RNA sequence: UUUUUUUUUUUUUUUU
RNA sequence: GAACGAAAGUCGGAGGUUCGAAGACGAUCAGAUACCGUCGUAGUUCCGACCAUAAACGAUGCCGACCGGCGAUGCGGCGGCGUUAUUCCCAUGACCCGCCGGGCAGCUUCCGGGAAACCAAAGUCUUUGGGUUCCGGGGGGAGUAUGGUUGCAAAGCUGAAAC
């Protein structure tokens, strides 16, 4: 271990998206991923144990040779920007939009896949893939919040999943950590893409108006 | 499309009639069936946008 | 199972689970074969080897697997000291 | 079998609740079984308050209310169309919108 | 003689001949789904029985709809059985649909000794029982040269497996062949799911056919 | 005929059968 | 109320094995219950255990292995005269060479097949497999 | 009763998914554009399609029609995939957020560069 | 507000 | 073996509003002696005796041991230098966030069980043995005939057989 460990730049980004504090109410299986209660009810997620689970999840994706057998899901629409651009980086075959129950089971279906791993985003907003994961013997990484329980989840990353910048940060440092195990760019070297792609875009009340203000 | 016949059969129980209708499919030419296409079945063309931009 | 003649008749060894030590059956289609990669020394580069985890169904349903993976990585000693 | 887990009423720790005499048919139904509502009905129907707002001495200072503990039984409830049928999952459900 | 209609990437390993035997699937519990899969691996599960057809009657407004409910139970005499139920509207269609669903749920059957350690295992390894509906079909191991002492239907199901000798018991509605054949079938899948005091070992974990032939899956996914 | 009023008719019959017994003892 | 406390213990391990847990507690002890687990330890179906000394009557914490399917008690403790164990062999243990039966013999708590090596026998404590 | 059938809407979406480069706002030209680029075996079905497609055209200029999004908007959608402004990944590098996260950042091994200080009551939710 | 009531023996299921 | 045991009744005592069995009446129907309407006994009510039945229902014997969660709540106990009422430390009030115990209930769950509905007990069951009491054995005849036994009586407890 000890050489992939966190630095002051990493926790500068994590504390910027607001993913250190979670929901008011938890899964009971979320016992080990909490540091202290707080006023407002909000729960201080400890960050070394997020990084423990980000350490495994990068080890999970790289473990298979063929990267094109990774299916990545988002049903709710904060990470449908993220999944389509996370997959644009590494090897994943993105299923954004609606899930179409029976994507894995019936062999009479056309748009029909058989991956070796699944990456979902919000386990309460994605109950159908986690149910379908138990039919074709495939493991599942999930970006779990506190109130999200853990049925057919394997690699839970404690975070917030209701925010916009909160979700997309995890996708950024995952793929960066995934590529770091593929052998691309050092720890002791900076990175080239900047996470505002992966995070989210709102309706462009700001985005075209920030481009209209930057005229 | 639907050619149809009825015939008689005299059996060891009594009599039987048989009905066989067969929908002749459409090829646009052939002794397979009628040359008129299926009125529900509307098929389309292919795209040809492979090359060129202003020179 | 071997007899007094030491005879291998027995068909296969089914994948016994990691946490439960329970047998995964043939038609138990909610089993899992998890595989987490090795990393190197100081370089932090991919060793071309790995360690294999197999979990059974009733662990997988009840949420118990998530305690089982990281503690087995701790039983490996690959996630904490 | 059991159509309900309540078996209708809401006697759970007790053994006996007093009956409340019903309003329509006046059949005595124990009150944790009975259909129960509370209407803040205005004393004059709102089309005719505008008559009385303009024929009054005060500056519409007089506005009184009519409170009735209006108390039904379950036979005369549906008979008066309050407590509509629902479905086998919809019996589980709670407070209206 | 037809082309195999390859699909679903687990049938496609077989026509690459990069899965040795069907045992190489029973380890890893991958869902067998087409019927021509195990027909490749078995020219020894050729024995099957149409167990019982019985009509079921849907009271429609005009007339009541008969539709037939066939049962098919396949079996290798070495230990590979499966029991399929298919209901479609006709006799011939119900059986041919039940052939496939029996080929779906084929399971391996473990056979152990009565209690001497000479050779040639012949009976069930322990006292198992299966429950489907109300029926409990208890299989109790038998000495060498017993026969399958049983009701006529589940004896026939074990006769297609390769159990020489087995004691049985059955309590419940034995008059229904939907349950009594499925509850027999439930127990003879449990012969591997039940433990044993000779499997203490932390196992070895061989590699998956997805894992090992992934480069062979590269050229065959393209 | 309800089991309620079946019990009532067996009662009503038995009471006359009783007053017949006690009459001519 | 609290009677036949061997039956107390062997429901605790049974409910924790079928739940699949790791380590259990049994809130009373006995030299009955120490030697019965000592039978199970010597055969290895369950792991290490450790008795927390309470000054009144202690507790037992068992590291489970995960082998067990059923750990029971014969409830009135029928007496066993010899050549009647093959009856209990057919009755209780599932196969012909699996499982054991725990006996209360004249020279202590023994095992099923260790009892007829002693050729003494005695009352039952239970069964496990 | 203008409640046009699936196979009108079936073709009219494959109208828009193949040859958009010929269609316009106009009905009385697309009524004859439809003939040159399709197979219409009925003359009422000539009008029935063409009135629907040009009625669909005033939405395609207007808003996203969900069945298929046109080749401008696909690449255009990517345009909304690769909009990269590089400013606001992070706020100031001296963050103060919680007194409780001070017990985080002290006791979890760091340099603890940024101080944390707010205080509240505990009447949350 | 009614809205009461209509007798009898009569119904077989494999397969390629 | 014993005490408690709703309403209904039985015996005597006080009075007797309303409701109201029977009872009489008006309609409504072919018929109503029924619903509907009006008058109204016994009864309701209080005081000393009786009787021991119900859908007396969680239609789930009681004690214990174990096996998932959360959200509350009712009664006690401890803690939480955030308010607020006496006068302001000083006590308790009033909320607020807790953790403990036992309590009526709930939500969800593939713990498993269940013929199923459903069930955290109806689970720990053919992998069957915690301790202990009452009981059912195809529907009818029937808790009927007859015996004993109690009750002033109405009736209770015990309980067949032919067919
Ligand atoms: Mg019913
Ligand atoms: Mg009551
Ligand atoms: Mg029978
Ligand atoms: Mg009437
Ligand atoms: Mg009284
Ligand atoms: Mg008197
Ligand atoms: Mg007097
Ligand atoms: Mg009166
Ligand atoms: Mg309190
Ligand atoms: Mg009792
Ligand atoms: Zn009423």
């Amino acid at each position: 271990l000890d050489v992939l460990q966190m630095k002051e730049e990493d926790v500068l980004k994590f504390l910027a998206a607001g993913t250190h504090l979670g929901g008011t109410n938890l899964d009971f299986q979320m016992e080990q991923y909490i540091y202290k209660r707080k006023s407002d009810g909000i729960y201080i997620i400890n960050l070394k144990r997020t990084w423990e689970k980000l350490l495994l999840a990068a080890r999970a994706i790289v473990a298979i040779e063929n990267p094109a057998d990774v299916s990545v899901i988002s049903s709710r629409n904060t990470g449908q920007r993220a999944v389509l651009k996370f997959a644009a980086a590494t090897g994943a075959t993105p299923i954004a939009g609606r899930f179409t129950p029976g994507t894995f089971t019936n062999q009479i279906q056309a748009a029909f896949r058989e991956p070796r791993l699944l990456v979902v985003t919000d386990p309460r907003a994605d109950h159908q893939p986690l149910t379908e994961a138990s039919y074709v013997n495939l493991p599942t990484i999930a970006l779990c919040n506190t109130d999200s329980p853990l049925r057919y989840v394997d690699i839970a990353i404690p975070c917030n999943n209701k925010g916009a910048h909160s979700v997309g940060l995890m996708w950024w440092m995952l793929a960066r950590e995934v590529l770091r195990m593929r052998g691309t760019i050092s720890r002791e070297h900076p990175w080239e893409v900047m996470p505002d792609l992966y995070f989210y875009r709102d309706p462009e009340e700001i985005e075209k108006e920030e481009q209209a203000a930057a005229e | 499309y639907v050619d149809t016949a009825v015939r008689h059969v005299l059996l060891r129980q009594g009599v039987l009639g048989i009905k066989v209708k067969i929908m002749l499919p459409w090829d646009p030419t052939g002794k397979i069936g009628p040359k008129k296409p299926l009125p529900d079945h509307v098929s389309i063309v292919e795209p040809k946008d492979e090359i060129l931009p202003t020179t | 199972m071997q007899n007094d003649a030491g005879e291998f008749v027995d068909l296969y060894v089914p994948r016994k689970c990691s946490a439960s030590n329970r047998i995964i059956g043939a038609k138990d289609h909610a089993s899992i074969q998890m595989n987490v990669a090795e990393v190197d020394k100081v370089t932090g580069r991919f060793n071309g080897q790995f360690k294999t985890y197999a979990i059974c169904g009733a662990i997988r349903r009840m949420g118990e697997s998530d305690d089982s993976i990281l503690r087995l990585a701790k039983a490996d000693g690959i996630v904490s000291k | 079998t059991k159509k309900r887990r309540n078996n209708g009423r809401a006697k759970k720790g007790r053994g006996h609740v007093q009956p409340i005499r019903c309003t329509n048919c006046a059949r005595c139904v124990p009150k944790d079984k009975a259909i129960k509502k509370f209407v803040i009905r205005n004393i004059v129907e709102a089309a005719a308050v505008r008559d009385i707002s303009e024929a009054s001495v005060f500056d519409a200072y007089v506005l009184p209310k009519l409170y009735v503990k209006l108390h039904y039984c379950v036979s005369c409830a549906i008979h008066s169309k309050v407590v509509r049928n629902r479905s086998r999952e919809a019996r589980k459900d709670r407070t209206p919108p | 003689d037809k082309e195999w209609m390859p699909v679903t990437k687990l049938g496609r390993l077989v026509k690459d001949m990069k899965i040795k035997s069907l045992e190489e699937i029973y380890l890893f519990s991958l869902p067998i789904k087409e019927s021509e899969i195990i027909d490749f691996f078995l020219g020894a599960s050729l024995k099957d029985e149409v167990l019982k057809i019985m009509p079921v009657q849907k009271q429609t407004r005009a007339g009541q709809r008969t539709r037939f409910k066939a049962f098919v139970a396949i079996g290798d005499y070495n230990g590979h059985v499966g029991l399929g139920v298919k209901c479609s509207k006709e006799v011939a269609t119900a059986i041919r649909g039940a052939i496939i669903l029996a080929k779906l749920s084929i399971v391996p059957v473990r056979r152990g000794y009565w209690g001497n350690k000479i050779g040639k295992p012949h009976t069930v390894p322990c006292k198992v029982t299966g429950r489907c509906g109300s029926v409990l079909v208890r299989l109790i191991p038998a000495p060498r040269g017993t026969g399958i002492v049983s009701a006529p239907v589940p004896k026939k199901l074990l006769m297609m497996a390769g159990i020489d000798d087995c004691y049985t018991s059955a309590r419940g509605c034995t008059a229904t062949l939907g349950n009594f054949a499925k509850a027999t079938f439930d127990a003879i899948s449990k012969t591997y799911s039940y433990l044993t005091p000779d499997l203490w070992k932390e196992t070895v974990f061989t590699k998956s056919p997805y894992q090992e032939f992934t480069d062979h899956l590269v050229k065959t996914h393209t | 005929m309800r089991a309620k009023w079946r019990k009532k008719r067996m009662r009503r019959l038995k009471r006359k059968r009783r007053k017949m017994r006690q009459r001519s003892k | 109320v609290r009677m036949n406390v061997l039956a107390d213990a062997l429901k605790s391990i049974n409910n924790a094995e079928k739940r699949g847990k790791r380590q259990v507690l049994i809130r009373p002890c006995s030299k009955v219950i120490v030697r019965f687990l000592t039978v199970m330890m010597k055969h290895g179906y369950i792991g290490e255990f450790e008795i927390i000394d309470d000054h009144r009557a202690g507790k037992i914490v068992v590291n489970l292995t995960g082998r067990l399917n059923k750990c029971g008690v014969i409830s009135p403790r029928f007496d066993v005269q010899l050549k009647d164990l093959e009856k209990w062999q057919n009755n209780l243990l599932p196969s012909r060479q699996f499982g054991f039966i725990v006996l209360t013999t004249s020279a202590g708590i023994m095992d099923h097949e260790e009892a007829r090596r002693k050729h003494t026998g005695g009352k039952i404590l239970g069964f496990f497999f | 009763g203008r409640v046009r059938t699936k196979t009108v809407k079936k073709a009219a979406r494959v109208i828009i998914e193949k040859y958009y480069t010929r269609l316009g706002n106009d009905f009385h030209t697309n009524k004859r554009v439809c003939e040159e680029i399709a197979i219409i075996p009925s003359k009422k079905l000539r009008n029935k399609i063409a009135g629907y497609v040009t009625h669909l055209m005033k939405r395609i200029q207007r808003g996203p029609v969900r069945g298929i999004s046109i080749k401008l908007q696909e690449e255009e959608r990517e345009r909304r995939d690769n909009y990269v402004p590089e400013v606001s990944a992070l706020d100031q590098e001296i963050i103060e957020v919680d007194p409780d996260t001070k017990e985080m950042l002290k006791l979890l091994d760091f340099g603890s560069l940024s101080n944390l200080q707010v205080t509240q009551p505990t009447v949350g939710m």
